[PDB]
């Protein structure tokens, strides 16, 4: 879902 | 500078809203949501019109046909659905993607639909038959956005792989790959109204306007927050020429396209503003927010 976040790269 | 002010707050999606879009005839706003539903609202009065249901999982995007009669929706159930808005009927279910369908759009003639998916492909569909006409090996990571140019001869796609690509609609050939230093994930892309430029969002809090043919960045827009979500962006053209975007600090941002200065920030959503849309003939903006808010807002300016 677009409504769920993409964990930013560490 | 514009003076957008809040006019209506539209409530009743039960989960995060994913995408809002105005009908080309200016009469309606369509919204899609993680609640698996599409809702239709009056574009000028915010009045709830109807709910359209059928997807089995949440919906990440929705788009109108050019005659304002049909919608297409992109769902985590791995399909797209074509809808007759006035009857609510599902005319076709587009099957073929192997993972979430994330983004969609009709071409201007509205005989084609383009979709992008977490399966890393872009697909071109025949509206009338529902058949997939082409599968493009577009990207090496999820496809975040797909959009046709003004005459439908080109498609632009964006991806977490850091690339924006331009495709020939007729042949399926990749005509351009746009590269920017460090290849930050691209979260959104769309042609400018004249089809000469593309506006691209990257997950480094940046929006850029590119002359894709020459591979030259003409403008850069910053000040907002965008590091985790695929937030829509827009060209506002009914009044002054602005760039409009949502933001992860719960605000709607508006920039002067040429100067790149922020000319307005719209406040009062309580979660990330995932989607913004600009009315085709009036100075109206729609915005939508995520789970902790779930409302859509309509704002109006005199210029």
């Amino acid at each position: 879902m677009r409504t769920e976040p993409r964990p930013p790269a560490p | 500078k514009p003076n957008y002010a809040l006019k209506f707050t539209l409530a009743g999606h039960t989960k995060a809203v994913s995408s809002v879009k105005f009908s080309p005839n200016g009469e309606w706003l369509a919204s899609s949501s993680a609640d698996k539903l599409i809702k239709i609202w009056g574009a000028y009065d915010g009045k709830f019109e109807k709910t359209i249901s059928g997807h089995k999982l949440g919906i990440s995007d929705v788009a109108w046909s050019s005659d304002s009669n049909l919608l297409v929706s992109a769902s985590d159930d791995k399909t797209l659905k074509i809808w007759d808005v006035s009857s609510g009927k599902c005319l076709k279910t587009l099957k073929g993607h192997s993972n979430y369908v994330f983004c969609c759009n009709f071409n201007p003639q509205s005989n084609l639909i383009v979709s992008g998916s977490f399966d890393e492909s872009v697909r071109i569909w025949d509206v009338k038959t529902g058949k997939c006409l082409k599968t493009l090996p577009a990207h090496s990571d999820p496809v975040s956005a797909v959009h046709f140019n003004r005459d439908g001869s080109l498609i632009v796609s964006s991806s977490y792989d850091g690339l924006c690509r331009i495709w020939d609609t007729a042949s399926g050939q990749c005509l351009k790959t746009l590269i920017d230093d460090d290849n930050p994930p691209v979260s959104f892309v769309k042609f400018s109204p004249n089809g000469k430029y593309i506006l691209a969002a990257t997950l480094d809090n940046t929006l850029k306007l590119w002359d894709y043919s020459k591979g030259k960045c003409l403008k850069t827009y910053t000040g907002h927050k965008n590091e985790k979500y695929c937030i829509f962006a827009n060209f506002s053209v009914t009044g002054g020429k602005w760039i409009v975007s949502g933001s992860e600090d719960n605000l709607v941002y508006i920039w002067n396209l040429q100067t790149k200065e922020i000319v307005q920030k719209l406040q009062g959503h309580t979660d990330v503003v995932i989607s913004t849309a600009c009315h085709p003939t009036e100075n109206i903006i729609a915005s939508a927010a995520l789970e902790n808010d779930k409302t859509i807002k309509l704002w109006k300016s005199d210029c």
